[PDB]
């Protein structure tokens, strides 16, 4: 799922860049002709707004963690069996050691 | 009085010890009450700190609830120490032995050794202590407590070689996982199939 969102964001960014290039070409043509104070066509403006909204949707979905405020639910499935043993004090005197000695 | 146990109980005890080779293990043997003492099967009680009675309270009460359902009786209680160089019963073990001896007239304490605990077991590797309410604490030097030593050796070797002893469940796992039972059905099917 995240890969699809990343691809959609990339496609939206590419569409935005293409709309930018089209607007730049429009302004370059406008500089050619005297007067004719007209705005850029509305179709490209709608396309760039569509690219603005599409990339704005996946940018929220990419980084969603929203971890729970309560910390009692994170030590909830953990049992006391694993907590009893500690990495610090570790005695290497067990029957399994001499059981596994020969293979 | 001779002591005799079924290879199923011994295999269960050995596999319970193998499941947690780093902490002390506990077990309860079950007999039939209707001179030699015949054992039917064993149920593993707890593991870890192994110094708590009120959990043993619930364990033993549920054990009794099960014995009055299938017409069984509790014979003895077995415990293995953590350190390899330790073959002496503890105070809690003696207390449980006296508690069981109040009801039943024959409770043997089984100490599982750690020095001779390897892949290819010789045979007995079991310490039998006979305790009572008085200061009588005697350990039997050596006798025969199992029926078919070669066959039992073969089943034990097959069970230990094949990594199928992770299905063994404990009473603590029953509390943590209600899904898991504590009668060891798969173990019973396996020992029946092997024979």
């Amino acid at each position: 799922a995240p890969s699809l969102w990343k691809g959609l964001v990339g496609i939206g960014l590419f569409a935005l860049a293409h709309a930018a290039f089209s607007a730049a070409q429009h302004r370059s043509y406008m500089r050619l002709t005297e007067k004719e104070d007209e705005s850029l066509p509305i179709d490209i403006v709608l396309q760039t707004l569509l690219a603005f909204a599409v990339t704005c949707y996946g940018i929220v979905h990419i980084a969603g963690e929203f971890k729970d405020m309560d910390a009692t639910s994170e030590l909830k499935n953990k049992t006391f069996d694993t907590l009893r043993n500690h990495p610090s004090f570790y005695v290497f005197n067990h029957r399994g050691r001499v059981l596994f000695r020969p293979s | 009085p001779g002591v005799k146990l079924t290879t199923q109980a011994y295999c269960k005890m050995v596999l319970h010890g193998a499941k947690y080779p780093h902490c002390a293990v506990n077990g309860l043997l079950v007999a039939e009450k209707q001179h030699h003492t015949l054992f039917v099967d064993c149920i593993p009680l707890f593991h870890g700190t192994l110094a708590l009675a009120p959990m043993l309270e619930v364990a033993l009460t549920l054990i009794d609830s099960w014995c009055k359902d299938h017409s069984y009786v509790i014979a003895g209680y077995y415990q293995a120490n953590e350190r390899v160089k330790d073959a002496s019963p503890n105070q809690v073990a003696e207390k449980v032995a006296s508690r069981i001896a109040e009801g039943f007239s024959d409770t043997a304490l089984i100490m599982v050794d750690n020095t001779k605990f390897t892949m290819d077991c010789v045979a007995p590797t079991i310490h039998v202590y006979e305790h009572h309410e008085n200061r009588w604490r005697c350990r039997d030097p050596h006798h025969d407590y199992c029926e078919d030593w070669p066959e039992a050796q073969r089943i034990s070797a097959s069970l230990l070689d094949s990594r199928s002893y992770e299905t063994l469940v404990d009473f603590d796992n029953h509390l943590d996982d209600i899904r898991n039972d504590w009668t060891n059905p798969e173990i019973n099917k396996a020992v029946l199939h092997l024979c």
